[PDB]
């Protein structure tokens, strides 16, 4: 048996400020681990109605969802029970800048993660604090090995209202709380998607797909 | 109000100079919010120049300041520096940091005077 069950659930917390606008979401969720496929309910504590997107949020909102072939180590469910944490610069095409740290680990059947997310210098008038974005399009992540330890890059792009893209660079740091088996290089494809919100997005069913692969 | 924030490393130095700042906070948890700094300079706004997450892994900068800049953290205190090489006259500004975003703690700054020449 592995800690890590073919069905876990999900427990978050994610504090944070975007253009100096504090906010509380705590969530609560479901995934299959060995699938990739998990689904999220989350729910705006503090801070609404948010006055930014939503869409900017939610990547912050754990790779050990990623359906991993047998022949790429599994960094990430590897790093179970103690657990890993990642941290993420999220650079945007207008300058806008997030930054966000993630601490997860595990109780039985159950991920917790602790979520700070700090985002500034976003254009007052710019797509993220109009909140004209739709979508994250689908992407793959590059993983790689370096000083020791696993790190990802994607570039992302966002479905404007209208038809255009406003694109980011994520570059994410992950490393586990012991020693794993550290992987070759490979590729990890994402699909992120809000399923439904209400009005004001202060309640949101939060969506992913992600598979690893080689090239 | 055992929060604090205190800037250093400020001074004038000629076009294509170094400096080396620095920005210590006291009263926080070691390295468990994210560090910003900050420019202002006489009638401009003030423009955001670099930043680091909670524990170094991660940094960003400014495109005026990429490849001229590098933040880095100390890894068992919230003290953060800013490398400030090839600077320019553009750069002379007031240089301040803020722990995490939206919070109202801010340093009182240190002053940067890049002498044209
Ligand atoms: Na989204
Ligand atoms: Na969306």
């Amino acid at each position: 048996a592995s800690v890590i069950k073919p069905e876990m659930k999900i427990k978050l917390r994610m504090e944070g400020a975007v253009n100096g606008h504090k906010f509380v979401i705590e969530g609560e969720g479901i995934g299959k681990p060995y699938e990739g496929t998990q689904t999220l309910d989350l729910t705006v504590e503090e801070g609404a109605p948010l006055p930014f997107s939503y869409d900017i949020l939610t990547p912050a909102f754990n790779r050990a969802f990623t359906k991993y072939p047998e022949d790429i180590p599994d960094y990430f469910k590897q790093a179970f029970p103690e657990g890993y944490s990642w941290e993420r610069s999220m650079t945007y095409e207008d300058q806008g800048i997030c930054i966000a740290t993630s601490d997860i680990t595990m109780e039985g059947d159950c991920f917790f993660y602790e979520i700070r997310f700090d985002g500034t210098n976003f254009p007052p008038n710019g797509p993220v604090m109009q909140k004209k974005t739709l979508k994250w399009e689908p992407s793959t992540e590059k993983m790689y090995v370096e000083d020791g330890v696993l790190k990802g890059d994607v570039e992302m792009a966002l479905l404007l209202e209208g038809g255009g893209h406003y694109r980011c660079d994520f570059k994410t740091t992950y490393k586990a709380k012991k020693d794993v088996r550290l992987p070759d290089a490979h590729e990890v494809d994402h699909r992120i998607e809000i399923l439904s919100h209400d009005k004001d997005y202060n309640k949101v069913r939060l969506y992913e797909h992600a598979e690893a692969r080689y090239s | 109000s055992q929060v604090q924030l205190v800037e250093s490393g400020g001074g004038l130095v000629q076009a294509g100079g170094s400096l080396r700042l620095s920005c210590a906070a006291s009263g926080f948890p070691v390295g468990r919010a994210s560090m910003w700094w900050y420019r202002q300079a006489p009638g401009k706004e003030r423009e955001w120049v670099a930043a680091i997450s909670s524990y170094g892994w991660v940094t960003a900068y400014a495109d005026s300041v990429k490849g001229r800049f590098t933040i880095s953290r100390d890894n068992a205190k919230n003290t953060v520096y800013l490398q400030m090489n090839s600077l320019k006259p553009e750069d002379t500004a007031v240089y301040y940091c803020e722990v995490s975003v939206g919070t109202g703690y801010r340093g009182q700054g240190t002053q940067v005077t890049v002498s044209a020449g």
